[PDB]
């Protein structure tokens, strides 16, 4: 993230960061003790390793929760060839559980109707351990941002729109991570980090995924 | 009052009743207030809340 400011310990407990060969490479956002949502363009097949309850990737601050991802579920439309950023919408089934605390807390999740209100009220946050510059290096401490929505037009000055929205700036990182709108002091998920490469950023629309999430992330 | 103005002063979401009333709701985790319109926890850690 760049132009943000330093996450507090516990701020924004469902953050997850994604760990490959290399270290915090995407983001994404607890969804319940088993699940994550992420991008699909973060999700290769390779080894994932989540982590939850991550605020500075170098220290050991006893909050962390490690799991391996077992099952990937990219939306059914999502297709790497074609367009590569269009439904960018992903799931992650972890092996264990996470242990939910203050520290790993899952995002609320509206319905469809709610989830796009919540969205048009204009102001959300981002967050991700992406570059704190154009150039630079991967942030070591959780960097947020309260971007604002930006309507149709002004953003078509550069997209699949329909599943798709722009505000800003998020960076090299941060894809996957969660756009959250708080309402009343609680955070709902209104939008996927899909790409900012000039670090408008452009999301993707949770709206039109929840009823797809909500099913695939079913406890039992 | 309906859902129209102020989301029918409910924190989370809002229904409009058969008798021109608003009914309040809350998502998974969290349950209707005292007061009929806030929502509180409903388990111990419940999501999109900060704890800290
Ligand atoms: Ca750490």
């Amino acid at each position: 993230v760049v132009g943000g400011e330093d996450a507090k310990p516990g701020q924004f407990p469902w953050q997850v960061v994604l760990n490959g060969k290399v270290d915090a490479f995407c983001g994404g956002s607890i969804v319940n003790e088993k699940w994550i949502v992420t991008a699909a363009h973060c999700v290769t097949g390779v080894k994932i390793t989540v982590v939850a309850g991550e605020h500075n990737i170098e220290e050991t601050e006893h909050t962390e929760q490690k799991r391996n991802v077992i099952r990937i579920i990219p939306h059914h439309n999502y297709n790497a060839a074609i367009n590569k950023y269009n439904h960018d919408i992903a799931l992650l089934e972890l092996d264990e559980p996470l242990v939910l605390n203050s520290y790993v807390t899952p995002i609320c999740i509206a319905d469809k109707e709610y989830t796009n209100i919540f969205l048009k009220f204009g102001s959300g946050y981002v967050s991700g351990w992406g570059r704190v510059f154009h150039k630079g290096r991967s942030a070591l401490v959780l960097q947020y941002l309260r971007v604002p929505l930006v309507d149709r037009a002004t953003c078509l000055r550069s997209t699949i729109y329909n599943n798709m929205f722009c505000a800003g700036d998020s960076c090299q990182g941060d894809a996957g991570g969660p756009h959250v709108t708080e309402v009343e002091g609680t955070s709902f998920l209104t939008g996927i980090i899909s790409w900012g490469e000039e670090c408008y950023g452009i999301y993707t629309k949770v709206s039109r995924y929840v009823n797809w999430i909500k099913e695939k992330t079913k406890l039992t | 009052v309906t859902c129209n103005i102020k989301n029918g002063r409910c924190e989370q979401f809002c229904k409009n009743s058969a008798d021109n009333k608003v009914v309040c709701s809350c998502t998974e985790g969290y349950r209707l207030a005292e007061n009929q319109k806030s929502c509180e926890p409903a388990v111990p850690f419940p999501c999109g809340r900060v704890s800290v």
